[PDB]
């Protein structure tokens, strides 16, 4: 089995658009969501709150839906509620609050399309793994 | 006369959908724009006699009145059980992953 | 019944320290 | 009469000899300090916490206020440079007087100088040589004490807002506090002097023990031992590195339990935080999630029938609750916010947690110093993701394997320097064996 | 004639069945005191809350143990790192359901060790002996401080410590595996060596001296008495087991000094149970042993399982399943 | 790399045992 | 406890038996001299 | 003056509610077109004596004292809730929240444990007609809820529970379960108690009141395994009253 | 990261902390030199 265009195929947004990350994005993507984002969300989970996991099915029930990169680069500057009705930048890193997630500093655009590729993808490859929890360690 | 009250309840439609009386609050992420905002005022408001009864809670928005109503058909209500209900049961049930 | 086997052959290695160490065979040079 | 495997035994009455080996030990440690400081700063990246990089020199130098302004934020790196650089450059003058002396300057001192020579059995001269070292001892006290009072003062993680650097103007002397530390048990709730927990007491206890250190040096160059120390002592050079490989392993695992439970002078900001307060962050994070979601906290009873959030201590405070009861003799300035005189107030938790509060202890929560020998960052079933062991546990580790090592060394060394003074270190003499004129036993 | 010197002359007596001295002034209070506390608790303890839960565990001969499960339990969570001597109880009831019994036995028992080594130490200089036994008894004495001691302190709690029985011993493996994963540690590896290695040396040292003692008996007698206690020649011929040993091997494999030989019978298993003994004083820190869990990927990036995959398979069932009422949080961060 | 550096510095060791056993030096 | 009762025989001549045996040989080996 | 966390703790003091000064006799006036809030209700159990069981059933069993072998770790507080004004004058507290549980555990002579959750949960507790101030006379007279000890995840030691566990005996794989069923199926009570406040302090000037209570209800019956205690409690109380 | 201006030496600053752990080998070297003596 191997790194193939067809699992590297995410959706950009929720009208059906596509996108075929490079495997170099791929990587990158990961490297980024292990400096950024893994302290909490190792494996897909969410370790400060683990009712709220990042598969894709429970990124599809968002509101705005996050199962996409246009609504999960949106998520990095702006994060709201699994309801959409608050936001939350000041308790969850994001563009909005680099000032007090420093880390968030130096992240570009193209960073983000990255992470939310890797996000995006990894279900894709470790299935049931992403998000499930020790139980499939 | 010695029966698991728990296990005698998922023979209920609680076993089967969201229980507004009984189920703990992280279900409601199984549907969309209903956790945790309606979430929490759902959970705080039972107990219900009739799934219709939620739409009546005070202060919902209507938007927050038609998400209700997408969502009634995956909802019952079922007697308290107060197995379920107490401790706190239903805001942290001692399951995470 | 059995607390007492138990601690009946307890005692009897602690009186067998007594006797192994008070009243060994002494040892003897050459 | 040494073997090649014991062979810095040779220079025990060597004194020039030896003192090159001290001297240029003495810039191996400099060197070290000053070369681990540059590799540090090579790598450090300012966005990232120190303690997810590995850092346990810069964390020391930010702890003494150069670097850091509030929250610890890092706002300049020159200090850190500096302090690098001149203890590597100093290493070199170290190093060069050790060689000189260890190689081609005069064997044995005793003869080219009266003064720098010396016999181990000279108790006048041992003693002279130590009040020197105390003053030295003293002076560098001091300049901790000058350094918060005068030149710039120290981070302070209780600061108000957040933590930052702050002028130590009014130290403790009253010696009722700086002694009653010495005197506090060192179980739970207590914590001997590793309690000290404001840096009013840190600047006052070092204005004492620079004093206490002068005085003592002054007295020890001015007498001789006592007829009483005499005859309690063994007099010679390996019995006197015995005492100080004892006194560096009771330091050393002094030092193992400041780094493990202090917040205060190793701030959590810098060293990540420490065990017990890993772990009341996790029960502060579940509290304050369940409580935003409408969970009644303190009320909500958990399935062994204690309070599933809050419970009480055996002495009444009201505590985190789950495995945390263990620590909530924990302290920090995160949490205390929320302290009142009955321990967590209700009416603070329900109503006064702030963002920055929340922050912190999700950071906390997610930093608890657990990871493996691999630096695989979590609990030993954790998958690998996250690069991270806590420095503290670094610190705690290295340091209780060294204390524990110096102690073999203590009674290796103590045991040998009483045997060698009584004349049989190498073996019985076979024509007087002691045992061999003693009656026997039965 | 003064009475401190006689009295300090019969505490220093060589001539004591067993020797007394300055280390056993202290030794032999708090031995006796650890000793008589741990008979009573281990027969008629009560159940013990040990994990702060109000869920006593049952220890004690009278409770329904026998003599493999029975303990003296360690004290309650609720305690953590604080000092619960007797007189800070209101009863001695609460003393005991709280686990009081295991903090005297402890400390007692750890003081009486320490000075236990102390006399070691001191006896071999009142009898003209070089020193350094007590630097082999050191390798146990610190083992057990790390599990009594410094195992607690690191996680907080007494609680944590190793239990006094046979059973409560084996769960407290079970869980250290599961949070520390110290298999993979190297240096309960190294106590391995040195415990495995100890035992191959000693059964070698023991048949090598065996098979070379010298014809001294008939063969309706026990070779044992072909020597006598106190005589001046060896009783076996060491070249004589050098020259079989080094054919077993080959020659410089095999050591013909006596005293190099016996040194390293000394060094190998001290120095193998010091590393073991820091190993268990440095997980209290939570530096585990190695993590390999999902260490190894194929092309696409499935895991691929590894031996220390399954490990860590068997790690999760014992973290899930331990103290299996007392967490309310997701991590067990101690 | 970082390679070659440890390598000037690696042998500098070695160098100077080798330059004093040649030159009879006081070893 | 529901324990087996034959424990307490067995229990009582694994001791007895074997201890009776080295008594026996110690006893008739101090009266030879 | 008040004292801050350092100077409390480790004294036992924490586990202790306010008292009122001996002075404090006066009256709290109440008018019903105001409505009030206990702000802060604190029980502190001194007693708990233990119904004993009289093999018979003519001469009737006694309360007998016991011992407390769970420390510091009793009192209730932090209590708060609507105090209201009913038409016939009477008040009835309704209580909302608090750290209104504490497992205790006691010991009876002989050594058995009683473990029990005391408690106020749900408590409503109400005075006679025509009040119109609060007295050293005045007396609350109510009802709460006694939940099981243990909740439903609580895991036996053989690992059966209510909401998660084994449902069997799984070490005796083919024993008759008929025998085990009440150990093996778990239950979950809740049960009413009954408790008197009495009001013996009354700081007019302040809202504050003190006294005496005595509560009774049902110990633990380990999810049905045996069956409860009857418990009577008594201590002292304080509690702050503000208008809403 | 360093200052700019000794950027020039990032890869000897990761070298340096190692270097007195050669000084425990060189002792080792210079013995052999010697013969263990
Ligand atoms: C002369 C010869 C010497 C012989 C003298 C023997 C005297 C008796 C020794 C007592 C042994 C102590 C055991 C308990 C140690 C322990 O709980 O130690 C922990 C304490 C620290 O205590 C903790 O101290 C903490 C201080 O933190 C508080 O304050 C901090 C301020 O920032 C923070 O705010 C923190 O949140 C807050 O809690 C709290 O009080 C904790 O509750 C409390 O547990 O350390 C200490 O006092 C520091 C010293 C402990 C030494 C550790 C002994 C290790 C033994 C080595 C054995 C090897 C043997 C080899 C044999 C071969
Ligand atoms: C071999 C080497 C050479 C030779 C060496 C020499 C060897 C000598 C061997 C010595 C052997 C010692 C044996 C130790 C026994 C310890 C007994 C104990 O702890 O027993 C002592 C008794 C035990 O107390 C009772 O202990 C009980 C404990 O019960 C527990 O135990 C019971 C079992 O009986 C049940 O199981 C019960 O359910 C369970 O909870 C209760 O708590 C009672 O309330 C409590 O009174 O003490 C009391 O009650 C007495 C006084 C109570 C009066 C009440 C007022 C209190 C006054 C303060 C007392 C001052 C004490 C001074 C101490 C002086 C020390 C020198
Ligand atoms: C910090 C470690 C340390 C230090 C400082 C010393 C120091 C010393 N040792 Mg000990 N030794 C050590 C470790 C150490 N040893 C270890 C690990 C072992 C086990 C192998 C030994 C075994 C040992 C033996 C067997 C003997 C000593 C002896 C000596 C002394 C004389 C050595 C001599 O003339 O060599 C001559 C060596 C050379 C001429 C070779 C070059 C050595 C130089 C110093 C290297 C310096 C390199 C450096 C890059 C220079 C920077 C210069 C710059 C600052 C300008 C000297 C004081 C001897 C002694 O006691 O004499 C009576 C002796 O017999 N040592
Ligand atoms: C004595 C105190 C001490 C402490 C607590 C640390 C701690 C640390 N060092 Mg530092 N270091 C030290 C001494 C120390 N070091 C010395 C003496 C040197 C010179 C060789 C270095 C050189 C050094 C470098 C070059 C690097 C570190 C790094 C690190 C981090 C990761 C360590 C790791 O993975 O080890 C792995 C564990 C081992 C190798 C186990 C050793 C077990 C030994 C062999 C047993 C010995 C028993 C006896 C003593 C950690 C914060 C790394 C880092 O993150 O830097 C920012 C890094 O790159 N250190
Ligand atoms: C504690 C360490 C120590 C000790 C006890 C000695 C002792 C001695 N040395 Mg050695 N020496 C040392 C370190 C040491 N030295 C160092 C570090 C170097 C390298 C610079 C040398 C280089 C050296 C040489 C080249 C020679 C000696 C000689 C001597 C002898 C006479 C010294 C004299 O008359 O000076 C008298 C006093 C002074 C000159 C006053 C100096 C005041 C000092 C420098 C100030 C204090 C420095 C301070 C602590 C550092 C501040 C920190 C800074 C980094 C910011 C004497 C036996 C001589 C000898 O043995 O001849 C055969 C000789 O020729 N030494
Ligand atoms: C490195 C530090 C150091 C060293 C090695 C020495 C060494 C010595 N001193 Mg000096 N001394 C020092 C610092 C030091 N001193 C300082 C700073 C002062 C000023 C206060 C003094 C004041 C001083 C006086 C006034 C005297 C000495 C004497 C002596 C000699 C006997 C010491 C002795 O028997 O101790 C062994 C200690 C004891 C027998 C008593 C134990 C008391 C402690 C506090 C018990 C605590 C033990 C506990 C387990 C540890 C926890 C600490 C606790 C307080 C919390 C010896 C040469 C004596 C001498 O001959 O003078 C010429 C003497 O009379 N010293
Ligand atoms: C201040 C500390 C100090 C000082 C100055 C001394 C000084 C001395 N010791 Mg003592 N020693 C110490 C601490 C100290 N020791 C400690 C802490 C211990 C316990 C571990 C001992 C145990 C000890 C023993 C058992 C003996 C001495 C002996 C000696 C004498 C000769 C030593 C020699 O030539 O070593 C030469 C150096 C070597 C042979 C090198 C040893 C290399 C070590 C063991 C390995 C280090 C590797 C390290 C952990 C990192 C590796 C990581 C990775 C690469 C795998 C000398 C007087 C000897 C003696 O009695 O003489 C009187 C002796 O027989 N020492
Ligand atoms: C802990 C300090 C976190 C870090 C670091 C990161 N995330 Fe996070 N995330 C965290 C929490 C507590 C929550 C729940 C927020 C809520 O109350 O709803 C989240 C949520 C997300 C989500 C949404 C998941 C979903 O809707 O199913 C996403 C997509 C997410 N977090 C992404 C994310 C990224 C990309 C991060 C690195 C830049 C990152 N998180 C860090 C906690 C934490
Ligand atoms: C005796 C002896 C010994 C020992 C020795 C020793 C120990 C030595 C030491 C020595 C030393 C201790 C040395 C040091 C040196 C140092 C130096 C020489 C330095 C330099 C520096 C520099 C040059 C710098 C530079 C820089 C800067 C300035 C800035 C930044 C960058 C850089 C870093 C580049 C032995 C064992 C071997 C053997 C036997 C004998
Ligand atoms: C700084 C500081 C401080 C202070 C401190 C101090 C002040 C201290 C002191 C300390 C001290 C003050 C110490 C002491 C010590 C001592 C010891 C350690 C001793 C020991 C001893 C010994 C060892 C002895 C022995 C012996 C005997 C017993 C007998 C005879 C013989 C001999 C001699 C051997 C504080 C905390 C506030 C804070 C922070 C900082
Ligand atoms: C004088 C002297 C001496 C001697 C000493 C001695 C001999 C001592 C002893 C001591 C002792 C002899 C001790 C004892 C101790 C004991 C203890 C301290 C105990 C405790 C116990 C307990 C407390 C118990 C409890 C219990 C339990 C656990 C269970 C059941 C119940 C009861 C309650 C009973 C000498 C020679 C050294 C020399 C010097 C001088
Ligand atoms: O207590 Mn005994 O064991 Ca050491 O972690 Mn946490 O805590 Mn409990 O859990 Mn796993
Ligand atoms: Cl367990
Ligand atoms: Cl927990």
């Amino acid at each position: 089995a191997e790194l193939t265009p067809e699992v590297l195929t995410v959706p950009l947004n929720s009208e059906g658009k596509t996108i075929t990350l490079t495997e170099k994005q791929y990587l990158e993507g990961k490297r980024l969501f292990q400096y950024a984002c893994a302290s909490c969300h190792v494996g897909g989970i969410t370790k400060t709150n683990p009712s709220l996991d990042l598969r894709t099915e429970t990124l599809a029930l968002a509101t705005p839906p996050r199962d996409n990169i246009e609504g999960l680069v949106d998520y990095m500057k702006n994060p709201t509620t699994y309801d959409g009705e608050q936001e939350i930048a000041e308790v969850h890193p994001s563009l909005r609050s680099a000032d007090i997630f420093p880390k968030m500093r130096n992240l570009t655009e193209k960073d983000l399309v990255a992470i939310a590729g890797h996000i995006l993808v990894e279900p894709k490859i470790l299935g049931d793994k992403w998000g499930g929890g020790k139980v499939y360690y | 006369e010695l029966v698991n009250v728990v296990d005698e309840k998922l023979g209920t439609a609680y076993g089967e959908k969201i229980d507004l009386n009984n189920t703990n609050i992280a279900a409601f992420i199984q549907y969309r724009g209903l956790y945790p905002t309606l979430a929490k005022l759902i959970v705080k408001n039972a107990p219900y006699e009739s799934v219709e009864d939620v739409l009546n809670i005070p202060g919902l928005t209507e938007r927050q009145k038609q998400i209700l109503r997408e969502n009634l058909e995956h909802f019952t209500v079922t007697e308290v059980e107060t197995a379920l209900v107490e401790g706190g049961d239903r805001y942290n049930n001692g399951l995470y992953k | 019944m059995e607390t007492i086997t138990y601690v009946f052959i307890f005692a009897c290695i602690i009186a067998l320290f007594f006797f192994a160490i008070f009243f060994r065979e002494p040892p003897r040079i050459t | 009469g040494f073997a090649w495997w014991a062979g810095n035994a040779r220079l025990i009455n060597l004194s020039g000899k030896l003192l090159g080996a001290h001297v240029a030990h003495a810039g191996l440690i400099v060197f070290w300090a000053g070369a681990m400081t540059l590799f540090e700063l090579a790598h450090f990246i300012p966005e990232k916490p120190m303690y997810e990089q590995g850092l346990i020199l810069i964390p020391h130098i930010a702890t003494l206020g150069w670097g850091v302004g509030p929250g610890g934020e890092v706002v300049d790196t020159f200090p850190f440079f500096v302090v690098g650089v001149v203890h590597l450059i100093s290493s070199a003058v170290l190093g060069f007087g050790g060689v000189y002396h260890a190689i081609r300057g005069p064997e044995t001192l005793e003869e080219y100088s009266s003064f720098f020579g010396y016999d181990w059995k000279d108790k006048n001269k041992m003693t002279t040589i130590l009040g020197f070292h105390l003053i030295v001892l003293g002076i560098g006290a001091l300049l901790l004490v000058a350094k918060a009072m005068f030149f710039g003062g120290l981070y302070d993680t209780w600061a108000p807002g957040g933590g930052d650097v702050r002028v130590i103007t009014n130290p403790t002397l009253d010696p009722r506090v700086i002694f009653g530390y010495l005197l506090k048990s060192p179980f739970g709730g207590e914590g001997w002097i590793v309690s000290v927990n404001n840096l009013e007491d840190v600047v006052g206890g070092h204005i004492w023990i620079g004093l206490i250190c002068i005085a003592g040096g002054i007295w020890h160059i001015l007498t001789t031992p006592f007829g009483w120390a005499r005859r309690a002592f063994i007099w010679s050079g390996e019995a006197y590195l015995s005492y100080s490989l004892g006194a560096l392993s009771m330091m050393g695992f002094i030092a193992t339990c400041f780094v493990w439970f202090n917040n205060t002078v190793y701030p959590s900001e810098f060293y990540g935080p420490t065990g017990p307060e890993a772990s009341q962050a996790q029960a502060m994070t579940f509290l304050i999630r369940d409580q935003k979601l409408g969970a009644n906290v303190g009320s909500a009873q958990g399935p062994t029938g204690l309070g599933k959030y809050l419970m009480r201590s055996p002495t009444g405070e009201i505590i985190f609750g789950g495995e945390t009861m263990r620590f909530w003799d924990f302290r920090g300035p995160w949490l205390e916010p929320l302290r009142g005189p009955n321990g967590l107030d209700l009416n603070k938790i329900k109503n006064d947690i702030q963002p920055w509060q929340e922050r912190r202890a999700a950071e906390y929560m997610t930093h608890a110093p657990l990871g493996s020998l691999n630096s695989v960052g979590g609990v030993a079933t954790e998958i690998n993701s996250v690069n991270f062991v806590s420095p503290r546990s670094w610190l705690a580790t290295s340091h209780f394997v060294l204390a524990f090592f110096f102690l073999v060394g203590h009674l290796w060394h103590a045991g040998r320097a009483r045997a060698a003074a009584a004349g049989f270190e190498k073996g019985i003499d076979r024509e007087s064996e002691p045992v061999l004129s003693m009656p026997s036993l039965d | 004639a003064n009475l401190w010197e006689r009295f300090c002359n019969w505490v220093t007596s060589t001539d004591n069945r067993l020797y007394v001295g300055w280390f056993g002034v202290i030794m032999i209070p708090t031995l006796l005191a650890a000793t008589i506390c741990f008979v009573i608790a281990f027969i008629a303890a009560p159940p013990v809350d040990i994990d702060g839960i109000r869920e006593p565990v049952s220890g004690s001969l009278l409770y329904g143990n026998n003599i493999i499960t029975g303990a003296v339990v360690p004290s309650s969570n609720a305690i953590g790192l604080h000092f619960y001597p007797i007189w800070e109880a209101a009863s001695l009831d609460e003393w005991l359901y709280n686990g009081g019994p295991y903090q005297l036995i402890i400390f007692h028992f750890l003081l009486g060790a320490s000075c236990y080594m102390g006399r070691q130490w001191e006896l071999s200089y009142r009898l003209g002996m070089r020193p350094w036994i007590c630097v082999a008894y050191s390798a146990p004495l610190a083992s057990a401080f790390a599990v009594f001691l410094i195992y607690p302190i690191g996680q907080g709690s007494f609680s944590d410590g190793m239990p006094l029985g046979i059973s409560g011993t084996f769960n407290f493996m079970i869980v250290f595996q599961a949070e520390h994963n110290i298999l993979m540690h190297p240096f309960h590896q190294l106590g391995v060596a040195g415990v495995f290695g100890g035992a191959l040396f000693c059964a070698m040292h023991g048949s090598l001296v065996t098979s070379s003692l010298i014809r001294e008996t008939t063969e309706t007698e026990s070779a044992n008495y072909g020597y006598k206690f106190g005589q001046e020649e060896e009783t076996y011929n060491i070249v004589a087991a050098h020259g079989y040993f080094g054919r077993l091997i080959f020659q410089y494999a095999s050591f013909n000094n006596s005293r190099s030989l016996h040194f390293f019978l000394a060094a190998w298993p001290v120095v193998g149970v010091w590393f073991t003994a820091l190993g268990i004083s440095t997980m209290a820190f939570n530096l585990n042993g190695f993590n390999f869990n999902h260490s190894v990927i194929d092309a696409k990036g499935n895991v691929i399982n590894t031996w220390a995959d399954i490990i860590n398979r068997a790690n999760l069932g014992m973290e899930v399943m331990h103290e299996r009422n007392a967490h309310n949080f997701p991590l067990d961060l101690a | 790399a970082q390679l070659t550096m440890i390598a000037m510095i690696g042998i500098a060791g070695p160098m100077i045992i080798f330059l004093l056993a040649v030159r009879r030096g006081n070893l | 406890m529901e324990v087996n009762q034959l424990g307490l025989i067995a229990t009582a001549l694994f001791v007895l038996v074997p201890s009776v045996f080295l008594i026996i040989l110690y006893v008739q080996t101090e009266s030879q001299q | 003056q008040t004292l801050t966390y350092d100077d409390i703790v480790g004294t036992g003091l924490a586990n202790k509610c306010p008292t009122l000064d001996d002075t404090a006799r006066g009256a709290y006036p109440i008018d019903s077109s105001q409505t009030y809030r206990i702000a802060r209700l604190c029980l502190q159990p001194t007693t708990f004596l233990v119904k004993e069981e009289p093999k018979n059933k003519r001469q009737e069993a006694e309360f007998v004292p016991t011992k407390l072998v769970t420390r510091e770790t009793t009192s209730l507080d932090q209590i708060q809730g609507e105090l209201k004004v009913n038409s016939d004058g009477s008040l009835t507290f309704v209580e909302e929240d608090g750290i209104d549980f504490q497992p205790v555990t006691v010991q009876m002579a002989g050594g058995e444990r009683i473990p029990l959750l005391f408690t106020v949960k749900n408590l409503v507790a109400s005075t006679q007609p025509n009040v119109t101030s609060i007295t050293t006379s005045t007396d609350f007279k109510g009802e709460f809820n006694v939940p099981s000890y243990r909740t439903a995840n609580f895991l036996d030691p053989k690992g059966r529970g209510l909401a998660s566990g084994y449902d069997s005996a799984i070490a005796l794989p083919q024993a008759k379960e008929e025998e085990l069923a009440r150990a093996n199926v778990k239950r979950f009570s809740l049960t009413k108690g009954q408790i008197s406040l009495n009001v013996a302090k009354v700081d007019g000037r302040t809202g504050e009141i003190a006294g005496t209570f005595e509560s009774e209800q049902l110990s633990d019956d380990d999810m049905g395994a045996h069956e409860p205690h009857e418990v009577k409690i008594q201590g002292v109380f304080y509690a702050s009253i503000e208008p809403a | 990261k360093l200052p700019e201006a000794y950027a020039i030496f990032d890869p000897l600053v990761d070298v340096l902390p190692v270097i007195p752990v050669l000084f425990l080998a060189l002792a080792f070297v210079w013995q052999a030199a010697v013969g263990f003596r």
